[PDB]
């Protein structure tokens, strides 16, 4: 409370000092129970890579992908990734991955990026401008030069089989004039059940407890529960108004889990002044006491105040008719506030009460009328 | 010939569950009350334009219609997507076919894949080389024509083919009533009920009340 | 069409004609006022960076923006309790009604508490409570007073108003019979109190019937609550806007923050996360600015409602059209969700006669003027009568005072004045 | 604690200024919050990227302060119009408005000045010692009903 106010003295009142959140007890990892290793070691050893006018597409699917086998390799002249970091590829996962495999001149590797332009990228290998994947390439002069004249060139993923058809002449004596092998990995994050995932093991599932979950690479934190959210068979996730995931299907067992975020609330501190006592009480707003003297108010779990069976004027407010005060044996008490003493007016159809005397009271009333006339020289404030 | 599409041709825009919510989405949809072209293969299998994407339907009792062909020229100069339904299987190819002079079913293949009372409805679209398919089957109470009432299609297939498509055709079984409509980029407001299910929609560009 | 402003009326003015109402109607006109709004609070760090340390460490570079937003929403939240306190807690003691309801034929049973209820609201408070109808670091705090406590205050204010007039506002509550309280309230509008006691059954039946029409109006016509329901709808629409803005990209690769932190490594990710922080923070500053301005509108309405409670319930108001249409008699407060409803009871004059009139009367040289009321003639005879209810009296040296003589006054008339 | 409304108006303004000054120490994503660090460490083509973050942050901080002060000034103006109305009706007059001019029946009010404010000493008659009596709305004499 002192640190919240930036003061050594705290006045009597109630102060929101911090926000409490139930911490995740453990992590939960839930990938599909599939075990084939993915074929990348074949792709990067294929006997004849395609000409770039007629590039091959291989669908990687139904397998486990250790991308470290590629990313640790000394071979690659470039490994640039455009919607993912290569360090994360073993933790993230996908519906499919498409390897576009072909050969080009080394100078022309510059044309293979999202938003790039030039005669390959215009006529025969346009990437999406939002390309979500990696360009993997290396010099293949020793594999593919001879000369060799077979490597021909001419919307996103446009395939287009005088005319513009021409080939590079690759002698081994050609450095940017040499052939390069390139594999572009395009990753299908676009939703379905995942079938290409990294070697990271699945845990068992947990329910009714706060956990740091991960389903198919969707990380988060929440209380997982069985649910009546009856997904149609193609649906893989459910979304909240915020687009945050709200329910999921476990990829190993096709039941639907509600995800509810772990319990949280403001930590109000209730205090008489430091110029009275160092004792305080804490209200965990909205939180149930089983999730944290202890007393469940309707406003939240209250700790360090005694519930009193009487009622009094509302000295420090709490909420929902509860208030607190510091009273004798001195301690903080919390009680339902009294609205005032109850009074049955002595009414009847022929009785009147008339005052025989008066008091001339004087009551102070205090009103703000002005406030400190500030002016800010905005250029001196901003630029000094 | 023509008929009114009414509210037909809505489909689940993504593989995400949502419920008790009104969701605004922009996609290729069949516009509300647009005219479908109509066909009758008796005593009718022409090549159509594909445009941006196609809604397709048939009213049925004997299953005469059994496939589709898509491409630019459909004449072996380039790859062409062939789709066939054959008694229980679905069969799909993209080979550089020279097709039949009059394509029907008798009662470089760089991609290949395998898997009135009835109205069967389909949607085909191409985005970034992904050929997507949605569908629904339903009974009908009106025998003669499309029902003036609401139901929505769900995804079945996505083919990563990359091929250019600007024309298509459909395939008939021989020893028939079918419809075609064109999708347009539209904002639809979709109503999801408690049960994850689209029960109503607004094509926002239809009229000032729909806006 | 070009709108019409109202029915068109040439008032029948002339230099010697007066219209006096021969009869009245007691009217009860409902006024509905907002008093508070739902006490939201948003943990700005959990809204912007929910459960990410990696994002939260960037948000600390923006300094005290987050803490001054939580302070601003807390200031709004506390003044909702202040507003609710100022409107209802105007009574120092919880007055309660006698067991027997002998209010001279007036029947408050539809606005007084019903002990059958689980929370002790009145019949009309239940109609009002029927006709009026988020894990992203958003929270709702409870009000300081429960709706049962608000119903105890509206019960106390009402039981004071019925048993004791204004006296429970000014000092200790004084019992007075309800027919005699209304007789004072008739003197308060310048209607001589015998006009109540001679018409007490008629006035009770008009009042009881007017209270009956409130239940039919509120039962049939839910749109009457429009002020309170709009305060609810605006706050729900503001929260739904604040929540939907979490889904916006603001120029990042994905609005779902865990996508950025799973797909990208720190030096790549922080560029994307700072776009989301900048967008979300600007969106939350927008919400808090809207709520501060909306809270100022609710406070203006709560100060007005507290003023109506003081001047209109605890008193009788001379302020024309402040306490409903007509001359004000009294007002009964009724609780409603986030608001208050006043049943303003008023006297409306209702059946005119045209008469000839004069400013003064010549007797023997002396010009007589009415002590209170006006000189009026039925064409053959001259009477004095009170301004707001036709009651002709013989013109006398008790009813009138002399000043000066006939030569000074424009439009004086000759008549006798009876000297009792 | 009687002066609470006036001391609170002083506190709110001091709290706002101390917040606006402390925001000069915030980085807003620049390599330092001290603008002379950027200008002594970087050449202009590099420095202008850093300075634009500080300008954007400091300007957004100042727009926030001015928005708070505009809304707070409206709250003080509503209180000043209420105080002006109290001066007019309650000091310069006598008020029939129940509970406007202090609790009790109003007699008169004396204004006293206070820092950033005004204080009214409302003098009010409060009736204080009841007796119960039997009462009647009217009285019969010889057939006539008399009323007070
Ligand atoms: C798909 O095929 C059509 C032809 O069926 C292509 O249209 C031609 O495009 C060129 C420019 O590349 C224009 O000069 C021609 O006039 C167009 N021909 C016709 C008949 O319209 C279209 O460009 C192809 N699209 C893709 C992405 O491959
Ligand atoms: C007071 O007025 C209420 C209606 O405003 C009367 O309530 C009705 O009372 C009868 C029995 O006497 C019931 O059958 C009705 O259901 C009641 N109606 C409602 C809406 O409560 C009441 O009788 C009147 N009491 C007096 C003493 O006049
Ligand atoms: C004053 O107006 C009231 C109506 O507001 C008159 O009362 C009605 O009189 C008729 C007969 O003329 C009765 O059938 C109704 O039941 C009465 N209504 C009520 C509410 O009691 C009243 O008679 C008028 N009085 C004068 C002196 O004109
Ligand atoms: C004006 O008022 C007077 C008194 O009400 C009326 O005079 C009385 O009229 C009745 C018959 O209606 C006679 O029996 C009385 O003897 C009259 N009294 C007096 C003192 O003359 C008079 O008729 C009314 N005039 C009009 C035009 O209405
Ligand atoms: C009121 O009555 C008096 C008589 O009682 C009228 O006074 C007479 O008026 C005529 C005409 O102007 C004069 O010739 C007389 O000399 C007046 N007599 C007196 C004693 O002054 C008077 O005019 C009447 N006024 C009205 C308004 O009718
Ligand atoms: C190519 O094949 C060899 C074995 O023949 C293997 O060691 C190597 O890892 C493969 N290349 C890649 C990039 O995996
Ligand atoms: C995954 O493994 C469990 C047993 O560990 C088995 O019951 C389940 O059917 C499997 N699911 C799939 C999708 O193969
Ligand atoms: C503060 O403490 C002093 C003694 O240290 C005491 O005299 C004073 O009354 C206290 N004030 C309050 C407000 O409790
Ligand atoms: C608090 O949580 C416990 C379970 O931990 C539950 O039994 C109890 O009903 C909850 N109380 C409230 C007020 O929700
Ligand atoms: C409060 O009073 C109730 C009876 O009204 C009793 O059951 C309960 O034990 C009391 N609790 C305390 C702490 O006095
Ligand atoms: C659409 O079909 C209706 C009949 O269903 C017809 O009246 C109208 O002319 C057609 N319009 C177009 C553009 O085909
Ligand atoms: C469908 O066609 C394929 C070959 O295209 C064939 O293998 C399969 O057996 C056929 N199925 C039926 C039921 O005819
Ligand atoms: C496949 O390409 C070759 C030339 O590379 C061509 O001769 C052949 O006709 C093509 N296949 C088909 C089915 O036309
Ligand atoms: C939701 O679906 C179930 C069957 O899955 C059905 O029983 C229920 O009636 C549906 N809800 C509504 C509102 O009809
Ligand atoms: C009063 O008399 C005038 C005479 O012209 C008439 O126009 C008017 O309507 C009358 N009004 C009433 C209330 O009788
Ligand atoms: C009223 O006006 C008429 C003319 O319209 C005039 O003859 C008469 O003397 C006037 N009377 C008064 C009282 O002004
Ligand atoms: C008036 O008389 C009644 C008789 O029951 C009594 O209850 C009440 O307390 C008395 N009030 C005063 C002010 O004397």
């Amino acid at each position: 409370t002192k640190c919240t106010l930036k003061s050594f003295t705290v006045e009597k009142g109630i102060y929101q000092t911090s926000n409490f959140r139930v911490q995740p007890t453990e992590s939960i990892v839930r990938f599909p129970n599939i075990t084939n290793l993915c074929p990348f070691g074949e792709v990067f050893n294929a006997t004849r890579f395609a000409s770039v006018y007629a590039w091959n597409r291989k669908r990687i699917s139904n397998c486990v992908a250790d991308y470290s086998v590629l990313y640790n390799s000394a071979s690659f002249s470039t490994f640039k990734c455009y919607g993912v970091s290569p360090t994360k590829l073993n933790d993230l996962c996908f519906t499919n991955v498409y390897a576009d495999s072909f050969v080009i001149r080394g100078d022309e590797v510059r044309q293979i990026a999202p938003g790039q332009t030039g005669k390959i990228a215009d006529y025969n290998y346009k990437l999406p401008d939002d390309f979500t994947g990696c360009v993997i390439a290396w010099n293949s002069n020793n594999l593919d030069s001879k000369g060799n004249y077979n490597y021909l060139y001419r919307k996103p993923f446009e395939r287009d089989i005088y005319f513009p058809l021409q080939s590079y002449g690759f002698q081994p004596t050609n450095v940017g004039y040499q052939p390069y092998r390139v594999v572009v990995l395009s990753f299908e994050l676009l939703h379905a059940p995942a079938t290409v995932c990294g070697p990271k093991k699945s845990t068992n599932l947990v329910k009714n407890k706060c956990v740091n979950f991960n389903f198919n690479g969707l990380t988060g934190t929440g209380v997982l529960t069985e649910s009546n959210k009856k997904f149609l068979p193609f649906q893989q996730f459910g979304r909240d108004i915020a687009d945050t995931t709200d329910a999921v299907r476990d990829p190993q067992t096709l039941e639907i889990l509600d995800i509810t975020p772990c319990s949280f609330g403001g930590v109000s501190v209730i205090t008489p002044g430091t110029n009275t006592s160092n004792q305080v009480a804490v209200l965990y707003q909205g939180v149930n006491c089983t999730e944290v003297n202890v007393f469940q108010t309707r406003a939240g779990c209250l700790i360090g105040a005694e519930h009193v069976n009487n009622s009094y004027e509302c000295d420090i407010p709490i909420g929902a008719g509860i208030c607190a005060s510091y009273q004798t044996s001195q301690s903080i008490i919390a009680y339902t506030m009294s609205l005032g003493a109850e009074n049955s007016v002595a009414y009847s159809n022929n009785s009147i009460a008339i005052p025989t005397n008066f008091t001339i009271s004087v009551t102070t009333e205090i009103l703000p009328v002005s406030m400190t006339k500030t002016s800010v020289d905005c250029t001196m404030y901003i630029c000094g | 010939a023509y008929t009114n599409s009414f509210t037909r041709g809505v489909y689940y825009p993504d593989k995400v569950f949502r419920s008790s919510v009104l969701h605004s989405t922009q996609d290729l949809f069949l516009p509300f009350f647009s005219n479908v072209t109509w066909f009758h293969a008796i005593h009718d299998n022409p090549v159509l334009p594909f445009n941006d994407g196609v809604y397709f339907a048939s009213t049925e009792k004997s299953n005469i219609i059994r496939g589709w062909i898509f491409g630019t020229t459909l004449d072996s100069k380039t790859q062409s997507l062939l789709i066939v339904n054959n008694a229980t299987n679905v069969v799909i190819k993209v080979c550089e076919f020279q097709f039949c002079n009059d394509p029907f079913l008798g009662v470089n293949c760089t991609f290949e894949y395998v898997s009135f009372k009835n109205l069967r409805e389909f949607v085909f679209k191409n985005i970034d080389g992904y050929f997507k398919i949605y569908s629904k089957h339903t009974p009908i109470n009106l025998v003669r024509d499309l029902p003036q009432g609401f139901s929505a299609l769900e995804p079945l297939v996505d083919l990563p083919i990359g091929i250019n498509i600007t024309r298509f055709q459909t395939l008939l079984a021989l020893h028939a009533a079918y419809y075609v409509g064109y999708l347009q980029p539209r904002t639809f407001l979709l109503k999801y009920n408690e049960n994850g299910t689209i029960t109503d929609a607004v094509d926002c560009a239809l009229d000032p009340l729909s806006e | 069409y070009t709108m019409s402003l109202g029915a068109e009326n040439s008032v029948a003015y002339s230099n010697n004609s007066i219209a006096i109402p021969t009869n009245f109607t007691i009217s009860v006109t409902t006024e509905i006022l907002p008093v508070s709004m739902t006490k939201t609070s948003v943990d700005c760090t959990m809204y912007i960076c929910g459960d990410s340390t990696e994002c939260s460490n960037l948000l600390l570079q923006y300094g005290s923006f987050c803490t001054q937003l939580n302070r601003a929403l807390t200031g709004i939240a506390v003044e909702q309790d202040k507003n609710t306190q100022e409107v209802f807690a105007q009574v120092k003691q919880i007055y309660k009604t006698p067991p027997i309801k002998d209010f001279g034929g007036f029947n408050f049973s539809q606005i007084l508490p019903d002990p059958s209820k689980p929370s002790k609201r009145s019949f009309i408070e239940d109609l009002l409570f029927n006709k009026v109808t988020k894990f992203n670091g958003l929270t709702v705090l409870p009000p300081l007073l429960t709706d049962e406590m608000i119903a105890q205050y509206t019960s106390a204010l009402l039981a004071g108003t019925i048993t004791s007039g204004w006296t429970f506002g000014a000092g200790a509550a004084l019992q007075i019979p309800f027919a005699m309280q209304m007789a004072y309230r008739f003197n308060g509008i310048g209607v001589t109190q015998n006009v109540l006691y001679e018409n007490q059954k008629l006035i009770a039946n008009q009042f009881n019937s007017a209270i009956g029409k409130i239940q039919d109006s509120l039962s049939s016509t839910a749109s009457a609550l429009g002020k309170l329901q709009d305060v609810v709808n605006q706050n729900a629409q503001a929260l739904n806007t604040l929540v939907k803005q979490l889904s916006s990209n603001f120029g990042a690769i994905s609005s779902v923050l865990n996508d950025i932190l799973s797909r990208l490594d720190k030096v790549e990710a922080e560029v994307q996360i700072d776009r989301l922080i900048t967008g979300r923070l600007q969106s939350l500053q927008t919400y808090v600015t809207q709520q501060l301005i909306r809270a100022a509108e609710i406070r203006a309405s709560a100060n007005l409602a507290a003023t109506k409670m003081s001047e209109c319930v605890l008193g009788q108001s001379k302020r024309v059209d402040f306490c409903g249409k007509g001359y004000h008699l009294m007002s009964f407060p009724q609780s409603a969700p986030h608001g208050v409803v006043f049943l303003h009871v008023t006297y409306v004059p209702a059946q005119e006669k045209n008469f000839t009139t004069a400013p003064a009367i010549c007797h023997d040289g002396k010009a007589h003027f009415p002590r209170e009321g006006v000189f009026v003639s039925n064409g053959t005879h001259w009477f004095v009568t009170q301004r707001n209810f036709y009651e002709p009296q013989i013109i006398t040296t008790d009813n009138t005072f002399v000043s000066g003589n006939c030569d000074v006054v424009i439009g004086i008339v000759n008549n006798t004045v009876y000297d009792p």
